[PDB]
């Protein structure tokens, strides 16, 4: 069960890694190769288990249970212009209305 | 070319170790616009690694070399 | 002027090498090696560099929590994805204020 | 036997983007901990890595070598 759900999990991962290749692929005129773009799939599926385990701390250490942008933002703090990009998606998103 | 936030929300769910913790709307889709700029980043970095090869293909080694830098700024 | 800083700079990456020596010392008397000067100097840069990293992620954590003064939480905070770091530092605490 | 707490005050300051920032002082403490568990990792590690080569001397190699990982371990 969560062993099937982990294979669907990696599987929609490994798809969408597979978009943004191409992607990335074509706008810098580079070929991934199949065990490339799945290598990178592993990695952003194991990534995972940081960002989210992250977030939920980042998120009681404010003492809420609920993951807010604010984590989100947090989690992006390493790099400056990482941390620009994501405030900016942050900031869109709030004025939503 | 993207993350669907039920994607997202459950390779979150997946790792939480507290059965209170949530994710609000808003922070779903950031998480799945932070998973987008990651992937890319790694495909990028892959790609330039190649390239300073003087490659036109990107191999497994080229995302291993570029791997531990790339942990290092996704912190 | 801006010559301040620098001084402060070798200041504390001097004081950093002195400690960094001490310590490595009692490594190479465990381990039974030898601590090259050069490699001394190499750990204490390290250190010294990656205190940049623990004093934003520091001011950060206790912003996020809408602290101006770091405590102990922000520091367990930084020992969060090794979970036997976790517990010694965890367990330094409580064996500090105590 | 380690870090002084006047050194790891003025190491952190060095470092904090806002003025307003203080640090309290069991932080201190446990940062003057932290950061001499870190050396001593390196220190550790370095040797770790050097008499895997069966050699009994560190060189700045072993530092270089051990060093992704250890930065990952802290990040």
């Amino acid at each position: 069960q969560r062993e099937l759900l982990i294979q669907r999990l990696r599987a929609a991962v490994h798809y969408t890694t597979g978009c943004l290749c191409q992607d990335v692929a074509e706008d810098k005129g580079v070929l991934f190769s199949k065990q490339t773009v799945a290598a990178i799939s592993e990695i952003t599926f194991r990534q995972c288990e940081n960002f989210a385990r992250d977030l939920e701390m980042f998120a009681r250490h404010a003492k809420r249970s609920t993951i807010t942008s604010e984590d989100v933002k947090l989690l992006a703090r390493r790099s400056n212009s990482l941390l620009k990009y994501i405030t900016q998606k942050s900031d869109e998103l709030a004025s939503s209305n | 070319g993207g993350f669907r936030k039920e994607t997202v929300e459950r390779l979150l769910r997946l790792h939480f170790r507290d059965g209170r913790t949530r994710v609000n709307g808003d922070a779903l889709l950031l998480m799945a616009e932070l998973l987008k700029v990651f992937v890319r980043e790694a495909a990028a970095r892959a790609a330039r690694q190649a390239q300073a090869e003087d490659l036109e293909k990107v191999d497994i080694e080229h995302v291993e070399k570029v791997l531990p830098q790339l942990l290092l700024d996704f912190v």
